[PDB]
Protein backbone atom coordinates (compact mmCIF):
# COMPACT_ATOMS: atom_id res chain seq x y z
CA UNK A 1 0.00 0.00 0.00
CA UNK A 2 1.26 3.21 -0.98
CA UNK A 3 -0.57 7.04 -0.95
CA UNK A 4 1.81 9.29 -2.67
CA UNK A 5 0.20 12.48 -4.19
CA UNK A 6 -3.05 10.77 -3.11
CA UNK A 7 -4.15 8.38 -5.88
CA UNK A 8 -3.63 5.65 -3.66
CA UNK A 9 -1.66 2.28 -4.98
CA UNK A 10 -2.12 -0.93 -4.72
CA UNK A 11 0.10 -3.99 -5.44
CA UNK A 12 -0.55 -7.58 -4.90
CA UNK A 13 0.83 -11.24 -6.20
CA UNK A 14 -0.28 -14.90 -4.33
CA UNK A 15 2.19 -17.80 -4.31
CA UNK A 16 1.09 -20.62 -2.44
CA UNK A 17 3.80 -22.97 -2.51
CA UNK A 18 4.53 -25.58 0.27
CA UNK A 19 8.26 -24.01 1.23
CA UNK A 20 7.66 -22.38 4.91
CA UNK A 21 6.35 -19.20 6.35
CA UNK A 22 8.38 -16.07 4.16
CA UNK A 23 10.39 -18.32 2.05
CA UNK A 24 13.87 -15.94 0.64
CA UNK A 25 12.21 -16.76 -2.80
CA UNK A 26 11.84 -13.64 -5.43
CA UNK A 27 8.43 -12.51 -6.71
CA UNK A 28 7.48 -9.40 -8.31
CA UNK A 29 3.89 -7.33 -6.99
CA UNK A 30 1.60 -6.56 -9.98
CA UNK A 31 -0.79 -3.70 -9.38
CA UNK A 32 -4.18 -4.40 -9.35
CA UNK A 33 -6.40 -1.10 -8.71
CA UNK A 34 -5.55 2.24 -8.49
CA UNK A 35 -7.85 4.62 -7.12
CA UNK A 36 -7.23 7.96 -6.61
CA UNK A 37 -8.49 8.43 -2.93
CA UNK A 38 -5.72 12.11 -2.45
CA UNK A 39 -6.96 12.30 1.56
CA UNK A 40 -4.43 12.75 5.06
CA UNK A 41 -3.26 8.96 6.30
CA UNK A 42 -1.20 8.45 8.92
CA UNK A 43 -2.89 5.38 11.30
CA UNK A 44 -3.43 1.72 9.85
CA UNK A 45 -4.86 -1.23 11.19
CA UNK A 46 -6.41 -4.29 10.01
CA UNK A 47 -9.49 -6.72 10.82
CA UNK A 48 -10.31 -9.90 11.50
CA UNK A 49 -12.97 -12.63 10.52
CA UNK B 1 -3.35 0.93 -40.43
CA UNK B 2 -0.15 -1.65 -40.34
CA UNK B 3 3.01 -2.10 -41.91
CA UNK B 4 2.59 1.80 -43.14
CA UNK B 5 4.31 4.77 -42.19
CA UNK B 6 1.92 7.15 -40.48
CA UNK B 7 1.47 9.20 -37.77
CA UNK B 8 -0.03 8.27 -34.70
CA UNK B 9 -1.94 9.79 -31.65
CA UNK B 10 -2.40 6.62 -29.59
CA UNK B 11 -4.52 7.88 -26.31
CA UNK B 12 -2.83 11.09 -26.81
CA UNK B 13 0.81 9.79 -27.54
CA UNK B 14 1.85 11.56 -30.62
CA UNK B 15 4.30 10.20 -32.92
CA UNK B 16 5.31 8.81 -36.81
CA UNK B 17 6.08 5.45 -37.19
CA UNK B 18 5.15 2.02 -38.85
CA UNK B 19 3.03 -0.22 -36.71
CA UNK B 20 2.59 -3.99 -36.36
CA UNK B 21 1.01 -6.52 -34.59
CA UNK B 22 3.55 -7.79 -31.74
CA UNK B 23 3.81 -11.06 -29.91
CA UNK B 24 5.51 -9.31 -26.58
CA UNK B 25 3.68 -10.17 -23.39
CA UNK B 26 1.88 -7.00 -21.92
CA UNK B 27 0.45 -7.81 -18.63
CA UNK B 28 -3.12 -6.00 -18.41
CA UNK B 29 -2.14 -2.87 -16.11
CA UNK B 30 0.23 -2.70 -18.92
CA UNK B 31 -0.85 0.57 -20.96
CA UNK B 32 2.22 2.26 -22.70
CA UNK B 33 5.72 0.21 -22.83
CA UNK B 34 8.95 1.25 -24.16
CA UNK B 35 12.23 -0.36 -25.13
CA UNK B 36 15.90 -0.45 -23.86
CA UNK B 37 16.77 2.96 -24.33
CA UNK B 38 13.49 4.91 -22.89
CA UNK B 39 11.51 5.34 -26.03
CA UNK B 40 7.79 3.98 -26.84
CA UNK B 41 8.62 0.79 -28.76
CA UNK B 42 5.32 -1.13 -28.47
CA UNK B 43 1.73 0.08 -27.88
CA UNK B 44 -0.97 -2.07 -26.98
CA UNK B 45 -3.85 -1.38 -29.26
CA UNK B 46 -6.88 0.16 -26.86
CA UNK B 47 -9.16 -1.46 -28.58
CA UNK B 48 -8.08 -4.86 -30.24
C1 LIG C 1 -15.34 0.70 -27.21
O1 LIG C 1 -14.46 0.58 -26.10
C2 LIG C 1 -14.73 -0.61 -25.35
C3 LIG C 1 -13.72 -0.64 -24.22
O2 LIG C 1 -12.73 -1.64 -24.44
C4 LIG C 1 -14.66 -1.84 -26.25
O3 LIG C 1 -15.94 -2.44 -26.33
C5 LIG C 1 -14.16 -1.48 -27.65
O4 LIG C 1 -12.79 -1.11 -27.59
C6 LIG C 1 -14.97 -0.34 -28.27
N1 LIG C 1 -16.16 -0.85 -28.93
C7 LIG C 1 -16.51 -0.52 -30.18
C8 LIG C 1 -15.60 0.43 -30.89
O5 LIG C 1 -17.52 -0.97 -30.71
Amino acid sequence: FKNIDGYFKIYSKHTPIIGRDFPQGFSALEPLVDLPIGINITRFQTLLA
Amino acid sequence: VKNKCVNFNFNGLTGTGVLTKSNKKFLPFQQFGRDIVDTTDAVRDPQT
